RNA sequence: AGCCGGUAGCGGGCGUGGAUCCCUGGAUGUCCGAAUGGGGGAACCCGGCCGGCGGGAACGCCGGUCACCGCGCGCGCGGGGGGAACCUGGGGAACUGAAACAUCUCAGUACCCAGAGGAGAGGAAAGAGAAAUCGACUCCCUGAGUAGCGGCGAGCGA
RNA sequence: UGGUUCGUGGAGCCAUGGGGGAAUCUGGGCGGACCACCGCCUAAGGCUAAGUACUCCGGGUGACCGAUAGCGCACCAGUAC
RNA sequence: GUAGGGAAACCGAGUCCGAACAGGGCGCAGCGGCCGCAAAGUCCGCGGCCGUGGACCCGAAACCGGGCGAGCUAGCCCUGGCCAGGGUGAAGCUGGGGUGAGACCCAGUGGAGGCCCGAACCGGUGGGGGAUGCAAACCCCUCGGAUGAGCUGGGGCUAGGAGUGAAAAGCUAACCGAGCCCGGAGAUAGCUGGUUCUCCCCGAAAUGACUUUAGGGUCAGCCUCAGGCG
RNA sequence: CGUAGGGUUAGGCGGGACCUAAGGUGAAGCCGAAAGGCGUAGCCGAAGGGCAGCCGGUUAAUAUUCCGGCCCUUCCCGCAG
RNA sequence: UGGUGUUGGCUCUUGGUCGCGCCUGCGUAGGAUAGGUGGGAGCCUGUGAACCCCCGCCUCCGGGUGGGGGGGAGGCGCCGGUGAAAUACCACCCUGGCGCGGCUGGGGGCCUAACCCUCGGAUGGGGGGACAGCGCUUGGCGGGCAGUUUGACUGGGGCGGU
RNA sequence: GGGCCUGACUGCGAGGCCUGCAAGCCGAGCAGGGGCGAAAGCCGGGCCUAGUGAACCGGUGGUCCCGUGUGGAAGGGCCAU
């Protein structure tokens, strides 16, 4: 439940809606609602680990973008990361998009 | 998933080699082990440029050796030695073959890569290999004669 | 040519060597406040380092400096908080109307939040939509209560 | 799912939470399901004055009020209480 | 506005239905002496009434959003404090007795307990008084608990469809079957109330039909004005 | 009550320059559309812990505070062991 | 709660499926067990015939096909019998079935490395483990909660009646 | 009671009954194609007055009217139910 630190994917709101009765394309009467109310969609996040330079990087992610991930640590092979926190990696790493 | 092994890979394939993966199986094992890589563009660039580099210096031996074959197998190496009707008294050594073989005819040789198991204690006209390559392998004519 | 605010009086002064007063710029600007050395029940309390004062080491006071986060190579730059409406974005009701009510309406309104700024948004066609056409966006008039949408109801409306 | 006049409708268009997933102009999106034809346009990077909105503030003007009016306050009022 | 008719294609003083040149629906046609005059129509003003707005004014109980409250009260948490005096006399222990050893009995000692009586303290039983009070819950007499599930100070935490509740829908700041403040907001009120100078003419209805209608409406009836007819 | 003038004196009393309790806050860290919610350490937080003053005299009005008598605490510096 | 993402390796067993090897087909009739439709007038043999015996395998009870050994220079065809179609030999393809394989769908076992828990120690150990959790979607249960509805006439209203 | 039959018509419809509306009712006559009758003529269900349900949404048969740049198609209109 929340962001994709590489997509930005933010839980959305969408509405529910709940029909009842034979659809007019098939020769019924039509679809009535009978509830519409408020929900969220979230983006599928999950946590993906990466040893970049020697250290442990987590990334929260949306699947459709784990790919995105790992890409990002090809594109790191390029610089001086080397005894930098995780924190100041991930910054680094997360600078390339 | 596309990956290129890093290593030669218990029914899977071989190392350079492109195979198909499942992602959960190149994500979480072949990559963290070392044992493949992404086979993204930029370093398929990379696996072609070293079945490149590498080939370059395949053939580029298989020449330093083809063009030895030519200033060997058209020359006769001609060793006097002292000897009494045919026995020698010493021997001919690839050791002798060798630093004969710069002297006169100008080659330089590796003792150890010439084909002769016992030194040589006959005169006469032998035929001797030379193997400075696999699949390239030398005629050496050397007469050992007296006086 | 008077003046020492409303504001007279006591008691004292200032102004043609140009006062008071008006405008601009500067200086000073206790403490609190984003409040930022640390703490805290705002306006109080308690510190570190450098410098100074006193007889001054304890004690106290004076000047300078010390928060956190971001970006860039300890140092630089920036941020923070406020503003009546207006503006964009993220969220987002209900009464009510439907002469009951649920879809629908009210309304993406009220309101919460984030952000901007003197405006904001939008903007230079992967547009429009029938003209062999036009030519970014914004804003006004009109097109038009049209086309349509609609428990084809109430209404909504390009 | 939302946006649009469009409430599932013959429902395209724009947007996007999930899954799948291309190509580089002989590419692609669009003209209201779809198909053909005939046209229009170049997505997935960014910026951009002006014409627009508002009125704490200053000024001007009222077939505006005149102390129960007009701002809650003409007065030491967001005060007393 | 100058053309209508038709669901439409479409035709047009016609058109639609239809086989119809039938029948029908809905449409089409100034005064005077070329001059004036009036007129379709349309624009502006004025007035009546209608629609949309809060729409004649005042009034709910309620619903929703965002905040403010546990200095009252409820529960819990941390830390302290309080409980005169008197009475009853558990276990145990010691000794005596008993027995094979025991159980057990007796005495003394002991000092237990949501034990007893009763102040402080905490309550609030019955009665009387009070009743524009001394008081928006008090006073007098009486009465319950009073080492406990006791009472109490200070410091904290939990709140609105939420808390808290030895449970009464109790309490959450003197009205809680859903707190208070501000906002949506001028909610809505087919109900009740109120609606302000003068004179003149006319002058009703309380029925019928239908109505989630019946003390509310739509149409008709009945009133009134303007024009026309006669 | 109106007007005016005076009146509150501390190293030892109380609180602070000490400690921690519930709770609160909160490096690290975790979570949530925004606002924000959590969170071992640390910090804050007392009517709990810790810490050195007793008797008397004096003023219209203060007194363990001023005075008097007898006692005491920490800090700085020094000397000696 | 199904499907799908996060989500992986190995194996066994079943099911679909292609790609091969294959074997396989029994009416009157016709020598004999004739799957189709072509190419077909020849094919085979020291890449040892006629036939004698032992094994598998289907078995319409007559055989068919597959192996082993002697024998080791023979056998079927076109014709003709003959039936809708007829014979050796080569294909393109079916009925059913078998073994390798691809690719999969379902179950079972195991693994570890995603993910979860845990360990004074942590680029690691241990445990669970591709489950669980969590995303999107499917259908269900659901006064725990929410918004509401719950007619009129009526000798008051309800009940009854309408 | 019997014979032949399908007028238990299609296109309309002068004029009326009733009546707040919307409905309900009766209907001569002309045209088309019929039935019965020699003919006059009768027949647009039933001696009559109850046997019923507006709109919206949708189904089916027909029509070939609209078809979102164009030809189709989707979908609709119209007649019948
Ligand atoms: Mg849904
Ligand atoms: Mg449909
Ligand atoms: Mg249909
Ligand atoms: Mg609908
Ligand atoms: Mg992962
Ligand atoms: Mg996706
Ligand atoms: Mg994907
Ligand atoms: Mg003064
Ligand atoms: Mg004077
Ligand atoms: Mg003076
Ligand atoms: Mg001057
Ligand atoms: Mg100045
Ligand atoms: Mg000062
Ligand atoms: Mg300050
Ligand atoms: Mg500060
Ligand atoms: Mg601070
Ligand atoms: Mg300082
Ligand atoms: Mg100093
Ligand atoms: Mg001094
Ligand atoms: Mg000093
Ligand atoms: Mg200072
Ligand atoms: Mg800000
Ligand atoms: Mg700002
Ligand atoms: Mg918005
Ligand atoms: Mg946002
Ligand atoms: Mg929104
Ligand atoms: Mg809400
Ligand atoms: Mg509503
Ligand atoms: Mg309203
Ligand atoms: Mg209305
Ligand atoms: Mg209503
Ligand atoms: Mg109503
Ligand atoms: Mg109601
Ligand atoms: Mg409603
Ligand atoms: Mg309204
Ligand atoms: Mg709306
Ligand atoms: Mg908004
Ligand atoms: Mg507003
Ligand atoms: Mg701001
Ligand atoms: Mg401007
Ligand atoms: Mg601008
Ligand atoms: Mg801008
Ligand atoms: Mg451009
Ligand atoms: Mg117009
Ligand atoms: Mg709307
Ligand atoms: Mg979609
Ligand atoms: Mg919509
Ligand atoms: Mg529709
Ligand atoms: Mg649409
Ligand atoms: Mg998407
Ligand atoms: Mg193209
Ligand atoms: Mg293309
Ligand atoms: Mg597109
Ligand atoms: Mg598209
Ligand atoms: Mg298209
Ligand atoms: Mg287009
Ligand atoms: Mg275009
Ligand atoms: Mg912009
Ligand atoms: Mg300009
Ligand atoms: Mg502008
Ligand atoms: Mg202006
Ligand atoms: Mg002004
Ligand atoms: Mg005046
Ligand atoms: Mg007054
Ligand atoms: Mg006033
Ligand atoms: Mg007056
Ligand atoms: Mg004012
Ligand atoms: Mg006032
Ligand atoms: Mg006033
Ligand atoms: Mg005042
Ligand atoms: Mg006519
Ligand atoms: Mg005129
Ligand atoms: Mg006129
Ligand atoms: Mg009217
Ligand atoms: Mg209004
Ligand atoms: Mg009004
Ligand atoms: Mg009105
Ligand atoms: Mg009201
Ligand atoms: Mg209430
Ligand atoms: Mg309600
Ligand atoms: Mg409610
Ligand atoms: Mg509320
Ligand atoms: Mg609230
Ligand atoms: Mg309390
Ligand atoms: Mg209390
Ligand atoms: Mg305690
Ligand atoms: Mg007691
Ligand atoms: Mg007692
Ligand atoms: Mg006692
Ligand atoms: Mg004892
Ligand atoms: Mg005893
Ligand atoms: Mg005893
Ligand atoms: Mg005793
Ligand atoms: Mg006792
Ligand atoms: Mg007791
Ligand atoms: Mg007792
Ligand atoms: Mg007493
Ligand atoms: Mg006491
Ligand atoms: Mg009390
Ligand atoms: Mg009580
Ligand atoms: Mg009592
Ligand atoms: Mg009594
Ligand atoms: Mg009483
Ligand atoms: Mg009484
Ligand atoms: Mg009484
Ligand atoms: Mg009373
Ligand atoms: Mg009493
Ligand atoms: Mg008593
Ligand atoms: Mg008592
Ligand atoms: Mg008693
Ligand atoms: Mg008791
Ligand atoms: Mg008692
Ligand atoms: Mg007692
Ligand atoms: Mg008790
Ligand atoms: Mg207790
Ligand atoms: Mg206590
Ligand atoms: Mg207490
Ligand atoms: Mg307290
Ligand atoms: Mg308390
Ligand atoms: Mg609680
Ligand atoms: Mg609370
Ligand atoms: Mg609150
Ligand atoms: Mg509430
Ligand atoms: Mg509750
Ligand atoms: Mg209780
Ligand atoms: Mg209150
Ligand atoms: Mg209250
Ligand atoms: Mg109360
Ligand atoms: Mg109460
Ligand atoms: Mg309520
Ligand atoms: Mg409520
Ligand atoms: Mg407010
Ligand atoms: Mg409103
Ligand atoms: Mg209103
Ligand atoms: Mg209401
Ligand atoms: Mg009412
Ligand atoms: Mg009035
Ligand atoms: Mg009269
Ligand atoms: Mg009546
Ligand atoms: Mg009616
Ligand atoms: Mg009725
Ligand atoms: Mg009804
Ligand atoms: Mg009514
Ligand atoms: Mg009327
Ligand atoms: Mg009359
Ligand atoms: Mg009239
Ligand atoms: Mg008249
Ligand atoms: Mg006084
Ligand atoms: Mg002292
Ligand atoms: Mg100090
Ligand atoms: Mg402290
Ligand atoms: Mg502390
Ligand atoms: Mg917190
Ligand atoms: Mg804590
Ligand atoms: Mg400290
Ligand atoms: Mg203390
Ligand atoms: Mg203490
Ligand atoms: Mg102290
Ligand atoms: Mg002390
Ligand atoms: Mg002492
Ligand atoms: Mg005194
Ligand atoms: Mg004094
Ligand atoms: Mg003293
Ligand atoms: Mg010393
Ligand atoms: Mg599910
Ligand atoms: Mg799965
Ligand atoms: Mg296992
Ligand atoms: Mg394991
Ligand atoms: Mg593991
Ligand atoms: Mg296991
Ligand atoms: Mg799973
Ligand atoms: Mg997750
Ligand atoms: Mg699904
Ligand atoms: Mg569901
Ligand atoms: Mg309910
Ligand atoms: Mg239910
Ligand atoms: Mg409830
Ligand atoms: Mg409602
Ligand atoms: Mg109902
Ligand atoms: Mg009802
Ligand atoms: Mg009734
Ligand atoms: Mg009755
Ligand atoms: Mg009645
Ligand atoms: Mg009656
Ligand atoms: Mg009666
Ligand atoms: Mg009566
Ligand atoms: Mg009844
Ligand atoms: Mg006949
Ligand atoms: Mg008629
Ligand atoms: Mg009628
Ligand atoms: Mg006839
Ligand atoms: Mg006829
Ligand atoms: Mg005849
Ligand atoms: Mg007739
Ligand atoms: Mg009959
Ligand atoms: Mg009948
Ligand atoms: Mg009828
Ligand atoms: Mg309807
Ligand atoms: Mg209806
Ligand atoms: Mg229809
Ligand atoms: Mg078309
Ligand atoms: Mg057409
Ligand atoms: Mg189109
Ligand atoms: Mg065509
Ligand atoms: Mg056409
Ligand atoms: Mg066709
Ligand atoms: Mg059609
Ligand atoms: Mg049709
Ligand atoms: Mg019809």
């Amino acid at each position: 439940s929340k962001v994709c630190e590489i997509s930005g994917k933010r839980p959305i709101v969408a509405n529910s809606i709940q029909r009842r009765g034979k659809a007019k394309r098939e020769g019924g009467v039509g679809k009535k609602t009978t509830g519409i109310s408020k929900r969220r969609q979230y983006p599928n996040l999950q946590k993906v680990r990466v040893r970049v330079a020697g250290q442990e990087i987590t990334f929260r992610v949306a699947a459709s973008h784990i790919p995105k991930v790992y890409e990002l640590v090809e594109r790191a092979k390029g610089l001086k990361l080397e005894g930098l926190s995780p924190k100041e990696i991930k910054k680094e790493l997360l600078k390339l998009l | 998933m596309k990956v290129i092994l890093l290593e030669p890979l218990e029914n899977l394939g071989d190392v350079g080699q492109v195979v198909d993966v499942k992602p959960g199986y190149a994500r979480n094992y072949l990559l963290p082990r070392g044992l493949a890589v992404l086979a993204t563009e930029s370093n398929l660039k990379a696996l072609e440029a070293r079945i490149r580099a590498q080939a370059k210096r395949l053939a580029e031996r298989k020449a330093e050796a083809e063009r030895l074959k030519e200033i060997l197998e058209n020359l006769t190496l001609t060793i006097p030695v002292r000897a009494g009707e045919t026995k020698i008294y010493g021997s001919v050594t690839a050791k002798d073959i060798a630093e004969a073989l710069s002297r006169q005819h100008g080659v330089t040789i590796d003792p150890k890569r010439l084909a002769l198991e016992k030194p040589i204690k006959e005169l006469g006209e032998y035929v001797l290999t030379y193997k400075p390559h696999p699949e390239v392998p030398i005629q050496l004519k050397v007469s050992v004669v007296a006086q």
